[PDB]
Formats: C-alpha cells, structure tokens, sequence
C-alpha cells in the first residue's frame, strides 16, 4: 500500500569500536540503500513477517505505537520477546505468552511460565523519528535506535541517519513473525547481507556510506 | 619487529628461519644508498657553485622566472615553487609505530635549489664552456648566436631579431609558469612514485592485521592465551605470512628501485646534454632544434625547461639541383638555390635570406651535363 | 665491538654502519580490571543434586563476577579437562566474557562431546559443539553420587545437529513410506529412548556427569572474568599495560578525542589499537608505543682511530637511555652522540643525515659533525662587451671502469 | 615416517624459498649487470670506433 | 570440513606461491622489455626523424 | 579463480592470505598498461597522418 | 617534419643534404645520382629476400 522508497535511512555502528578520518568496509547486514519499504498504515496491525531484520521508522506524535511483539510461534513452546514501552518504563520480558489480539494492561497469555528474562532499562526510549533497527545475531538482540527532528516532510526525511546503539541485550527466538504493539503509520525494512563502505568522520560519526551492490558505480 | 615486536618467543621462533631478515635489511639499506647516490648524479655535476650575478643586462632576455627570488626565506625560483607547491602528500606516525621509518634525504631541498642555481647561473654567464673546462664568461646575447649557429642559422637572424627573440623567450617562459599553475596533471611522473610508495607501505601495514590461518592476528592475544606448544605453532604461523608479506613488499622496492634508477640515470645524461651543452639528437631535449635548456629543482624529481628553436611561415619556392652557368656546374657552398619566379637566389635552408649568386656563394664541379634538373 | 661483529670482520672502514636497533623498555606494569569482586556461581551447575539429560541440558549464562577457575581446575576430581583455544593454566588471567556453563549428562563410553567435530552420533541427534569452540570440557564421575539424572537420549531424528541448538519434542518419527500418524513401531520406533543405569555398577559405562564452558573471548564488555588484581594508572611512562586483558606495552597518555559512550576500543587508520578505556572509572587514553629507531654507528676507520659516534635514527633528544660522550647534539635525522657541532663547512666525508656530515678532523683529534658544502665558491663576473678566449690547452686522460658480466652459476636442485 | 615427512616438508618448504629468494636476487643483479653492459657497449662503439 | 581446510589451505599455499612467483618473473620481464621500448623510441626519434 | 576456482569453501580461506590477490591484479595491470605505454610512445610520434 | 612543420623538399636534394651531413659535398650526389638510385633499390630488394 502506497510503497514508499527506503532512500539512505538505516546506517548504524556495526561494533563499539571508535574510529576517526578512516574508511572501513564492514561485511555486515545493512538496508540496502534505495529499496521499497511497506507503508503499513494503523490508525489494522497483521502479523509482519519477521525474516531477518525490522527497520521501523514509524514517525509519530500521539504516542501511540507502545511496544513490539517478537515471537516464534506466538501460540506456546518457544519464548516470547515483549517490549512494552511505557511513558518512562521499558521493561521487557521473554515469558511465553499467546498475546491474544491487537492491544489498546496486559493483552498476552497471563500464565507467566517461563519468565527467566525480565530485564527493565528503565530511564527512557524517546521531532519523533523513531529510526528503530532490529536483528538476532547469535543469540544477541540488538536494538539501535536515534531520533530525527523531522516535521515538514510526509514521506521519508531524505538524509542520512547514524544510528547509535540503543541496548544488546543477549536473548534468542528464531522469531518468525512479529507485530507492533499499538493515527500514524509503521514502516518495515527487511536485512540482507550487503557490503558496506563507511566514512568515519573525525568526530567518530557515520557521515556518509555507500551500498557495495546497487550499481556498478 | 615488523614480524612480532616485544616478543622473545616470536623472536626466538624467528631465527630459526635462517638469515632472511639480514637478506631484507642488506636490500633495503642498498635500495636507500642507491637514493642517496640517485640526486647527487643529476645535480652535482659541476661543483663550482656559481652566484647568479646582481645586474640584469642580458640584452633584453627576462630570466627572472628560474632565478632563485631573495625574498621568501626559501631560495626558490617562482616555478620551482609552483613545482613544489603542486607535488603534495597522521598516517605517517601510524606507520612508524610497525618497525617503520624514512630517513631523511642526504641532500636537502635547499642543497638542491643551491645546486640548480649553480648550473643555471653558470649557463647565463659562461654557457657550455664551464662544463668543459674553466668558465670562459661571454655575453648572452653572443651565446646565443653561437647557439643559433648551432643549427645552422646565421649569427644575423639573432642580432638583427634581438628584441623579437628576447619576447618570445620571455613569453615562453610566461606561458610555461602558467600552464604549471593551472593544469593540476603536470607533475603527474612524480606524484605517481609517491602513491606507489605510500600504496606499498599501506598495503604492507594491512598485512599485520590477517589471521593467515593462525587463531588470532594479534600475537599478545595468541602468547598469552596457549601453552608454549601450541603458541608455537601458531606463532609459526603468524611468522610464515608475515614473512612471505615482507619478500613480497622488498622485491617490489628492488624493481621499482631499479626503475627509479634508469630514469635518474636519464635525467643525469639530459643534463649533462642538454643544459651543459646543446645537443644534435633530435627530441632527446624537447621538440625542434635545441637551443639550451634550464635545469629546475622539484619534490624528487627535477623539470627541464627546453628551449628550442621552431621554423614557421613557410614559402614555397622552386629549387635547382645547380647552375650551369657556362658550360661550368656551380653548387651552392652551403645553402639552397631558391628561385621567386624570375631570380635565381641562394638561402640558407633554415631560413629565408636570398643572396645574388655569386662565385663566393657556389663552388664549381664538373660540366652541367651530368646534373638531373639544373637550370 | 658491535660494529666490527655486524661485519663480520676485525677491521671497520670509514662511514655509517647501522647496528642494531634502539628500543625503550618498559618500567611499570598496569594490571587495570574492573571492580567485580563478588564471586561467580560456580557450584550450582557443578555442586547440583541432578543435571539434566543430553537431549534438553540446561544454558546457565554466568554474568558479572569474578570467576576462579584455578579452583575447579587444580581440585583432585573430574576427568578429561581438555581446553580448546586456551590453557587452564592460564584461565586466570584471561578476562572473557558471555561464558555460558552447559551441564548434562551422557553415558560412560562416550565421554567425547563432539570436541573438534567429533562424527559420533550419540550426540550427532542431542548435542552438537561448533567448530570454532573457544572454551572447555570437563567430565565428572557419578557412580557414587547416584548414577538418576541419566534420562533419557534421543535415539534418531533422520536430521543433523545444528551447532549449539536445543532439540526438546520429538514425538514423530517414521522409516517407512507410511506417514507417522501416530504409530511408531510399525515405521520404526518412537525417538527420545530412555536410559535406565540408576544404580547397577557396569563399569566404563556409568554416567559421566560432563559439563562444558563455552567463553566468548576477544573485543566485548567483559563482564565475567578472572581474580586479577589492579594497579594504579600512570600517564607518559613506558608500561605493559593489560587493559581488560589486553597485553601490550605503550604509552598512556590522556586522550582529546570524542569516543562514543557505547564504543569501548580505540582503533585508527591501518587497525591498530589508538585508544583504550579504562574498566574501572571510564576514561579514555590514547596508547602510541614508546619510541625506537635505528642505532648507527659513525667511526672512522680502526687504522686511523679506534673512536666513535653514535646516532640515534629517531629518538628525538630525552628518549636517550660512544654511549655517552658529553658532546649531545641534535641533527635533523635523531640524536647525534659523541660528535661536536663544527660551524665551519667541508666536503662531506661521512654522510649522517638531511644535510649533517660527520668526519675526523685533528685540530685534539675528536670526530665533528658539520654541515656539507656544496662546492668552492667561483662567483663570476658576467659583464657584456667582454669574453674570454683560452690561450692554451691541457691534454687530460680519465678513467672509466663499467662491470659487463657477472658471474655465471648453475645451482642444481635436488 | 609420517613426523620425518612432516618435518622433511617443512625443511623443503625453507630450502625452496632460500632458492627463489637467491634466484630472483640473480634476475634483479643480472638487470642491473645487463644495463651496465649496454652502456658500455654503447660507450665503446661510440667513443672508440 | 575441518579435516578438509588442511588440505585446502595447502591446495591455496601452493597456488599462492605459484602465482606469486609468475606475477615476479612477468614484473622482471616486463622491465627489460620497457628498456627495449625505450630503445626503440630513441632509435626512432633520433634516425627516423 | 586460479586459486580458489568456483567454491565458496575455498574462497573464505583465502580471505585469511589478506589482499595477495589485489597485489597480484594490481601488478598485471600496471603491466599491462606499461605495454600500451610502450607502444604508444615508440609509434605515434608525430600526430600527423 | 620532426622538428616543426613539414617542409616540402624533392628527394635528390634531402640525399644531397643527407650527404653533406656525412661528411661528402653535393658533387657526389647529383653526378651518381642513378648509381646511388640502383644502389639504394638492390640492397632494399635484397633486405626482402
Ligand atoms: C622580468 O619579468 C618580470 C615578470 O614579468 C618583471 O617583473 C614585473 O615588473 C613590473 C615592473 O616593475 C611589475 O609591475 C610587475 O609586477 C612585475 N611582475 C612580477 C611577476 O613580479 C620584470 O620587470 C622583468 N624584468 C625586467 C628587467 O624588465
Ligand atoms: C615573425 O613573427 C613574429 C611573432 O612571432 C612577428 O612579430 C609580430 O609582429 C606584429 C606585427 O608588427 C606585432 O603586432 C607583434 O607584437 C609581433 N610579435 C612579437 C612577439 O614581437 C613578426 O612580424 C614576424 N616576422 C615576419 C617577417 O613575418
Ligand atoms: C623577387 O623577384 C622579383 C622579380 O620578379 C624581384 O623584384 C625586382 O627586383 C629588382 C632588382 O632589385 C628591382 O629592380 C625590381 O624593381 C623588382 N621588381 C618588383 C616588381 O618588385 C625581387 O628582388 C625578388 N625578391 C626576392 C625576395 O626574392
Ligand atoms: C642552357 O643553355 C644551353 C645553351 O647555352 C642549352 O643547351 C642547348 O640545349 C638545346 C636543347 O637541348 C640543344 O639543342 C643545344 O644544342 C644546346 N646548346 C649547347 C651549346 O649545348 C641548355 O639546354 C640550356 N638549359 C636549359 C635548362 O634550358
Ligand atoms: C563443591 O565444590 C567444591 C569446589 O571447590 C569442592 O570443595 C573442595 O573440596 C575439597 C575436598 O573434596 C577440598 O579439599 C577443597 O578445599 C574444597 N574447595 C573449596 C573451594 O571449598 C567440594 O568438594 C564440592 N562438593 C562436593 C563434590 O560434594
Ligand atoms: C525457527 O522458527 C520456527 C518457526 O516457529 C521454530 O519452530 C523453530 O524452533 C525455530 N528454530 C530455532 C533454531 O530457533
Ligand atoms: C567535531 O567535534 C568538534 C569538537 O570540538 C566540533 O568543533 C566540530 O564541529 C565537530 N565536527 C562535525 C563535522 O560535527
Ligand atoms: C606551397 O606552400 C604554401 C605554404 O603556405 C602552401 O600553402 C601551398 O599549398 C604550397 N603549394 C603547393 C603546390 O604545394
Ligand atoms: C621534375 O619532374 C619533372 C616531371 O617529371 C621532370 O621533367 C624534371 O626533369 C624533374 N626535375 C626538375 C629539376 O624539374
Ligand atoms: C570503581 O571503584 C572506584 C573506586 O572507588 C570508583 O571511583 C569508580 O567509580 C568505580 N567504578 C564503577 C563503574 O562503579
Ligand atoms: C626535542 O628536544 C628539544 C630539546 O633538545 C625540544 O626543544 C623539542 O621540543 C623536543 N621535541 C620533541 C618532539 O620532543
């Protein structure tokens, strides 16, 4: 519905490593520069096939994209990742839950059982450009996440975007499918495996990257 | 230390390779004696260092343009600045913290600058005569006849065109100063020796960072995380690659070395030719017929400023082998006969200067029945 | 000495030779980590009164604390305590992190847990080890200590096991053509077969109570790791620092640049390690190495003098550690030691550096360092309306010496 | 036999990289040697002759 | 796999060494015919024209 | 190609070697170049047909 | 044409230039021109063969 062009949105730090004035290429799962991102409208919410990797721009004011589902069969047998996001608390839990419907308060099995995981953060997660990236890496969750002062532009900011890593929390779930947890629309970027040069500026900052496959130049 | 610095083991592991280290030591001092001894063929031809004289009465020819200028601090001719200005390269002390390092030329800029002065005020004032012998000082405008007697044309095609040749020589130069200040590709032989250089020593730092099968790149992790038996191997490992990386950086140095050496040998024959002297080879010192040459310092290399003397305007005419004129071939002595359309004339054969054919210019060979064509 | 032993030779001709290399040595040692000093929880997957079964084992993710594992590893008990990539000697200076304790239990035959890639297939269907495993393996004996906790084994699931994957429900399973709707020994048999070995006494085949360690080593937070201890932090001294465990040798030096509040290592142009941070109180410093260069050694010929003049190719003055000879002078190309600056100039005899020269001048009979001259003065007196004509010759003979052929070798291979 | 042939490899592997290290060093000399032939053999025949 | 890497990573050292040595002997090569070309310019420049 | 023909398996390892491989295409292609440098200079001298 | 523009010249009289180049006058030439001519055609027929 209405796909919008993915554009040069969705550059972040590979590793925690401080480099300046140099130009590394890094073998990493990066959003291929000028692609198509579904324009998923809410207001409603189907599943989203989780494959490898979510790019969640999701502008909005209302607040009210609360969380995100991130389960494997969402049913029982595996666990499921759940990121409610208050107003200040973002606490998380990996407790397996069925999660019953489309939320507006707890919309999920309400057996607790395998509630091993129950890290919380707690002092914030948000000119609301949410420019949320996720992706399982040996069993390693790892969230970046920036925010842009965007407010005059409809479709995507044209731009660039370096994503400081928000947490990484070490969990694991294959993760088949996913949803947000819910007037604004939600985007979704899938991951591939793309090459990717990266211009470290003297600050230590992403200032530009070229994609290493959208064209021979 | 480019193989494993501060490590005892590695280095103990290391001299079991035999002496390959003092192989690549002996080659690289070699290749740095070599560069040492590379400039001081090209410059230090002469060494008698003479002053540029104070006053300025070349009969009207300009030369403020290779002249070293006592103004900056440095002793630099205007294009010897704009040649070192346009030749540019930290990454250097990243370099130099791997076993690294550049010693510093034997002769300095200055010295080059000083040496080039040398031989640039010695052909203003004496001209090829100071590469001979003594220095035998002749005014420049009668060097320059003599030059132009160098290719055939007559002492007066200089004199009576004194101040037209003065202008064109300055207005050359003019034009050379600015076609180096503006096209940035001139100084293209030079700055591709620097990028090969800096292009080398890069790649063989990048070197240092790649497992070449071992567990890690880094030694420190290796040593301090295995027995000494397995360490070992690794090592072993490690010290293998960066071996073979190290040949592969110094046979590549001895070739290039070995190109450097031909083109700077080169460039001592083009001065020892050109600038003190003139030479009869064609294109060997620029395009047309040599006049001479000013030699001019630049960041490792040096630039000639040939000056050549180029024919134009042209007129056609119609020429015969001889003259018979009584029963009598009369040749011409030097030069060509040269015909307008109803006079016969006799010219020189870079130029046009008709003369009355007399028995003083032609020389008497034979009947003028055996020449194809005479008149 | 050390000149006429890097020719080979008893006797040294005039020039520079280049001797060995100069090098600062360090003077401290920092052992910085960080302040975890509560102990890690080793016992609860060791000291348990049951593990779990070979087919669903248990992935206790140990987390911040100080893990001894001289104790586990020097205690007269276990069996087969064979370490991949590391060497229990060594434990305990690594500082690791993400180390994930397994614990389970196999039969007494085995006792192989697929170590490099073992291709047996008791564990080919339960357990699968990667490859690349950076860690340990550690059986225990459990006859005494009821030999109840064995279960079960899954006996196939016609399926490879991917490296450090958790199988749980296998219920159907077939052979035949016919689809497993619920029979399973008309196909074949059921999966997941059971072990009963409780009490008995077969010897070699009593349960082996095998627990595994699987550290995560290089560049990470390092939150679990060894009781090291930690000394203070000194700035512009040479050092062997071991930040968080990483060993090497430098400068420390307090940093100017703007490292990110996630990034933890420092690196540069060509990938070397420019910046560090601190585990205990974060801060950044920049580590350059201490300084070296190239040890040459001016000397006039031994016939002439047995007196020489070091230089140092990039040490700059201070960095200093013959040796000294009360004569230090700074050139353009290091340290010159034991030669005095001449304001005078002459041609060079023994070329140093950019522009230097070095040579044995009588007038006290002491080796001075100048600066070459390039040539005698001859300023010549250009003046129009005047030349100079020879008025006589000098007939001179040169030389010219030009190798042609160097000699012809055949070195045979075998 | 099978340790001898690991560690025979191994002296082979040094041997043969000894002898294209003093080969390539022959070429490199014999460039060199060759340039200087040429230059006298011009010298000569224009000088001489 | 991790019993066939030994042999392709001996496999890969031999090529390597191969084409390293070939890559040397073309550079060599490649110098002496430059001079020749040389040669054959000045020849050109200077008697042709 | 050479090396590593057509398999992945061997193609990671030789990303172990670091960039021999960059080396040896660099070269050839200086090579190359240089030979269209020589015929270049030894032929067209003057630009007029 | 290799020194500037090209100036037009009959062949007889670059031979009797060339000739004085050598060393030998004018005479030589243009009195054996047909000697000089059958000369210059045999040792190129015979370069051929
Ligand atoms: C030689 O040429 C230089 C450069 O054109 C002349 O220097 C100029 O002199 C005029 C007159 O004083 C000044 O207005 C210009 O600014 C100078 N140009 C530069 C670039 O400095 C110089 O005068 C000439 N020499 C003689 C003897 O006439
Ligand atoms: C030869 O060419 C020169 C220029 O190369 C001619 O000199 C020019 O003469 C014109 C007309 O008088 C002047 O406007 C120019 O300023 C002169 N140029 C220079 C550089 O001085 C010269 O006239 C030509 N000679 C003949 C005989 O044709
Ligand atoms: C070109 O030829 C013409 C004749 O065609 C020559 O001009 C004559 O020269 C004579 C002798 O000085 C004069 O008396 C006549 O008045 C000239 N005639 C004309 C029409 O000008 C001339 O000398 C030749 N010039 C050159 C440069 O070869
Ligand atoms: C130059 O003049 C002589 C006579 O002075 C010409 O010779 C004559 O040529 C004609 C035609 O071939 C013969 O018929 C006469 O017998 C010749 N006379 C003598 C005395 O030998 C000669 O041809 C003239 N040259 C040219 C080029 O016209
Ligand atoms: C619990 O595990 C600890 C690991 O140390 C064992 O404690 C050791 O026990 C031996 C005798 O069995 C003593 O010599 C050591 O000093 C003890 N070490 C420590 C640190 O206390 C203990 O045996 C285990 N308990 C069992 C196997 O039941
Ligand atoms: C992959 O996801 C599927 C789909 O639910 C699930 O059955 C399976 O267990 C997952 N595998 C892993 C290794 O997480
Ligand atoms: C980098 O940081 C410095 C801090 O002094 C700042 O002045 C400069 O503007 C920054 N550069 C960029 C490109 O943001
Ligand atoms: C004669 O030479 C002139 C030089 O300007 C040229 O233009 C003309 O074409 C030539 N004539 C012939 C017939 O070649
Ligand atoms: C030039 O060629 C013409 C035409 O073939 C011929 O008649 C003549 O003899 C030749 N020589 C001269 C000097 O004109
Ligand atoms: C570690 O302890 C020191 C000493 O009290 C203290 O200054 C520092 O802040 C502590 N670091 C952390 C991360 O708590
Ligand atoms: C080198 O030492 C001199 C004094 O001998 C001092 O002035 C200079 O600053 C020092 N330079 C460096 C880079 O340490």
């Amino acid at each position: 519905p209405a796909y919008t062009n993915s554009f040069t949105r969705g550059v972040y730090y590979p590793d925690k490593v401080f480099r300046s004035s140099v130009l590394h290429s890094t073998q990493d799962l990066f959003l291929p520069f000028f692609s198509n991102v579904t324009w998923f409208h809410a207001i409603d919410n189907p599943v989203l096939p989780f494959n490898d990797g979510v790019y969640f721009a999701s502008t909005e004011k209302s607040n009210i994209i609360r969380g995100w589902i991130f389960g494997t069969t969402l049913d029982s047998k595996t666990q499921s990742l759940l990121i409610v996001n208050n107003a200040t608390n973002v606490v998380i839990k990996v407790c397996e839950f069925q999660f019953c419907n489309d939320p507006f308060e707890f919309r999920v099995y309400s057996s607790a059982n395998n509630c091993t995981f129950e890290y919380v953060s707690q002092p914030f997660l948000m000119k609301n450009l949410r420019e949320f990236v996720f992706k399982n890496i040996d069993g390693y969750f790892k969230i970046y996440s920036k925010h842009t002062p965007i407010n005059l532009v409809r479709d995507l900011p044209q731009g660039f975007s370096a994503l400081e890593p928000l947490v990484d929390l070490p969990i694991g779930i294959n993760i088949t499918r996913f949803q947000t947890l819910l007037a604004a629309a939600y985007y979704v970027g899938y991951l591939q495996p793309r090459t990717f040069l990266l211009k470290y500026n003297e600050n230590g900052t992403i200032t530009d990257a070229v994609d290493c496959a959208l064209d021979p130049l | 230390m480019y193989i494993c610095g501060d490590s005892t083991e590695c280095s103990n592991l290391l001299l079991q390779y035999g002496s390959f280290c003092t192989q690549l030591n002996r080659a690289l001092t070699g290749i740095a004696v070599e560069q040492d001894k590379n400039t001081q063929e090209v410059f230090a031809q002469v060494k008698q260092i003479y002053k540029t004289p104070p006053i300025k009465d070349f009969g009207g020819f300009n030369f403020s343009q290779i002249l070293p200028d006592p103004s900056k601090p440095s002793k630099r001719s205007p294009i010897e600045d704009l040649l070192f200005n346009k030749v540019t390269l930290d990454l250097i002390c990243a370099q130099k913290f791997n076993g690294l390092t550049v010693l510093p030329p034997l002769l300095t800029d200055e010295m080059i600058a000083q040496y080039t002065s040398a031989l640039l005020a010695g052909t203003i004032c004496s001209g090829w005569t100071f590469g001979a012998g003594p220095a035998l000082q002749i005014p420049f405008p009668m060097q320059m006849a003599y030059r132009f007697n160098g290719i055939g044309v007559t002492q007066n095609v200089l004199y009576e065109n004194q101040k037209l040749i003065a202008n064109q020589f300055n207005s050359a130069i003019g034009k050379i100063q600015d076609s180096l200040s503006s096209t940035p590709s001139a100084l293209g032989k030079l700055q591709d020796v620097v990028n090969q250089n800096a292009q080398a020593l890069n790649t063989l730092v990048k070197q240092l960072s790649s497992n070449f099968g071992a567990i890690s790149s880094v030694l420190n992790d290796i040593l301090s995380r295995l027995d000494p038996p397995e360490a070992e191997v690794q090592i072993d490992r490690l010290i293998t690659g960066r071996l073979q990386s190290l040949q592969t950086y110094v046979t590549q140095q001895l070739i290039r070395a070995a190109e450097i050496r031909a083109s700077a040998n080169l460039a001592a024959t083009k001065m020892s030719e050109c600038v003190l002297g003139q030479s009869k080879r064609v294109d060997f010192c620029g395009k047309g017929y040599h006049l001479m040459s000013f030699p001019q310092s630049a960041p490792h290399g040096v630039v000639f400023l040939h000056v050549t003397y180029v024919p134009a305007q042209e007129k056609n005419f119609t020429t015969a082998p001889a003259i018979c004129h009584d029963g009598k071939a009369h040749f011409p002595r030097e030069g060509v006969f040269v015909s307008n359309g109803t006079h016969w004339f006799v010219t020189q054969r870079n130029f046009y200067e008709p003369q009355i054919i007399t028995t003083d210019n032609t020389f008497v060979s034979g009947n003028c029945d055996v020449v194809i064509g005479i008149v | 000495s050390e000149t006429k032993c890097t020719l080979k030779s008893f006797t040294v001709e005039k020039g520079i030779y280049q001797t060995s290399n100069f090098r600062v040595q360090p003077t401290e040692s920092i052992v910085r980590f960080p302040n975890i000093t509560n102990l890690c929880p080793f016992g609860e997957v060791f000291n348990a009164t049951r593990f779990a079964s070979v087919y669903a084992w248990n992935r206790k993710r140990i987390s911040n604390c100080v893990a001894d594992y001289s104790v586990l590893y020097n205690s007269a008990s276990f069996s087969t305590f064979k370490c991949y990539g590391v060497s229990p000697t060594k434990l305990n200076d690594l500082c690791f992190t993400n180390v994930y304790a397994d614990s389970f239990v196999i039969r007494g035959d085995e006792v192989r847990q697929i170590a490099p890639g073992q291709t047996g297939k008791i564990a080919d269907y339960n357990y699968k080890l990667p490859d690349d495993f950076t860690g340990c393996v550690i059986a225990w004996n459990s006859n005494n200590l009821d030999s109840n906790y064995n279960y079960l084994y899954r006996l196939f699931r016609k399926s490879n096991l991917k490296p450090f994957e958790r199988d749980i429900s296998t219920e159907i399973y077939q052979a035949g053509s016919t689809p497993c709707n619920g029979v399973e020994g008309f196909n074949c048999y059921f999966p997941l077969q059971s072990y009963g070995f409780q009490p008995t006494n077969g010897v070699g085949y009593q349960p082996y109570r095998v627990v595994v360690l699987s550290f995560e080593l290089l560049h990470a937070p390092a939150t679990v790791c060894g009781p090291k201890k930690s000394t203070n932090l000194v700035k512009n001294k040479c050092v062997n620092f071991n930040f968080n465990g990483l060993t090497g040798t430098g400068v420390l030096t307090e940093s100017n640049k703007k490292f990110l509040p996630f990034q933890q290592f420092g690196r540069d142009i060509a990938d070397t390690t420019d910046a560090v941070r601190d585990p205990q109180t974060l801060e950044i410093l920049d580590i350059t190495p201490c300084s070296f260069g190239g040890v040459s050694v001016i000397t006039p010929g031994t016939n002439t003098s047995n007196q020489v003049a070091v230089l140092y190719q990039d040490v700059n003055c201070t960095e200093v550690p013959y040796s000294t000879g009360s004569n230090v002078f700074q050139t353009r190309a290091g340290c010159l030691i034991g030669a005095e600056h001449v304001n005078n100039s002459y041609e060079c005899d023994i070329p140093i550096g950019a522009g230097i020269c070095a040579s044995y001048q009588t007038q006290s009979q002491s080796i001075i360092a100048y600066t070459m001259s390039l040539g005698a003065e001859n300023s010549c007196a250009y003046s129009n309306n005047s030349i100079a004509i020879p008025t006589n010759f000098t007939i001179s003979v040169t030389t010219e010496i030009l190798p042609v052929s160097m000699t012809k070798t055949s070195v045979d291979c075998t």
